[PDB]
């Protein structure tokens, strides 16, 4: 499932935005 | 005519007054650390702690941001720092975290900002799984009339997340962190936001407008309603090119009103996209998924919030005491703070 994808990734956290 | 919109017209002709006048005089040097009496750290940013502290000849509490002047310098975020403080002092709306006061000392510059008990979207979201599509719709209306609010004021937003969306006592949504605001009439070209959030245009280097907000909110919906992004990879490098490829799967349970919605804001052709047409935020506030919507109840706050915060829990942090140097850092750099 694309739930159980999204769980077992790297990007669950809370996510940092980008500086460039 | 649209006896709605004239009256919507005329509240933003005087909204737009009032940030006016606090956009050309801000507020300024409101307060001293040695006011507010440091409790715990609520969580983190890039420049230093947010702490719960208490206003000591009042009693209130609020949530202190910190910025370490060097590590700003550093990360090259001088302007967009000025901007976050000079945007948040002068906007005023339901939806939006105040910054009751700020200051600097020679360390640091201090937010001082109203506090949210329910603390970020994101824990609950996470914690729950996924938000149902009534659930979800609530959330979003009030981000669609913040956005309204802001756009007429020419500011773009540029980093919608749950993180950055915090749960107040009554269970309504206040939009927190304005350190990439921008007032711009026309476009920008600054690479900044969260990598899940980010449209289209702004990977592709191309200038943008608000319309970028509006496809964040495709996202944020999206998100609320799955438990999930509708981009996600283990590489924000993967996750951009999912973004340009102009394509997204919506999960089996997301009614046909929620994906026609979706479709149209996250739309990689600009021209198309809801929020961007010829009748802007009206195309979103007059769609199917969006009927039930009382617009005018939500911004009174008279709709019953479907969860209210639990009314100790907070995530253990370290605490160590604010250490002030001797000499002023970086202060040509943040003088109009
Ligand atoms: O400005 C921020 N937060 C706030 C501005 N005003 N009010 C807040 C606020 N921030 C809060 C943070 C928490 C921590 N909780 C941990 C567990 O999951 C829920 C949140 C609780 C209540 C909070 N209230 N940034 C977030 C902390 C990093």
């Amino acid at each position: 499932t694309t739930y159980a994808d999204f769980i077992a990734s790297g990007r669950t956290g809370r996510r940092n935005a980008i500086h460039d | 005519k649209g006896s709605e919109q004239e009256s919507v017209k005329e509240f933003l002709a005087k909204a737009k007054e009032d940030f006016l006048k606090k956009w050309e005089s801000p507020a300024q040097n409101t307060a001293h650390l040695d006011q507010f009496e440091r409790i715990r750290t609520l969580g983190t940013g890039s420049f230093g702690r947010v702490m719960l502290v208490k206003h000591k000849e009042t009693g209130n509490h609020y949530a202190m941001k910190i910025l370490d002047k060097q590590k700003v310098v550093k990360l090259k975020q001088i302007e967009h720092t000025l901007n976050e403080k000079r945007i948040q002092q002068a906007v005023n709306f339901p939806f939006l975290v105040k910054l009751e006061f700020s200051f600097k000392d020679n360390s640091n510059l201090y937010m001082v900002l109203e506090y949210a008990p329910g603390g970020e979207m994101f824990s609950h979201l996470r914690r729950i799984g996924r938000f149902s599509e009534p659930h979800a719709r609530f959330y979003a209306a009030q981000i669609v009339l913040t956005f309204e609010y802001l756009h007429s004021l020419d500011l773009i937003y540029r980093d919608l997340k749950p993180e950055n969306l915090l749960i107040d006592q009554q269970g309504y949504i206040k939009v927190a962190d304005f350190g990439f605001a921008k007032r711009v009439k026309g476009r920008t070209w600054t690479l900044c936001g969260t990598p899940e959030y980010l449209a289209p245009e702004i990977i592709l280097s191309k200038g943008y407008n608000k319309a970028v907000d509006w496809w964040a909110l495709g996202v944020l919906i999206y998100e609320m309603a799955a438990g999930y992004p509708p981009f996600f990879a283990d590489q924000p490098i993967q996750i951009y090119e999912k973004i340009v490829s102009g394509k997204v799967r919506f999960p089996s349970h997301f009614s046909s009103d929620l994906k026609d919605l979706l479709r149209n804001l996250l739309q990689v052709d600009l021209t198309k996209r809801f929020g961007n047409l010829k009748n802007g935020v009206n195309d979103i506030k007059n769609h199917k998924w969006f009927a039930t919507t009382d617009w005018i109840a939500i911004y009174q706050r008279k709709v019953e919030a479907p969860f209210i915060p639990k009314f100790s829990n907070f995530d253990d942090y370290e605490e160590e005491e604010i250490r002030v140097s001797i000499n002023e850092k970086c202060g040509k750099e943040f003088s109009e703070f």
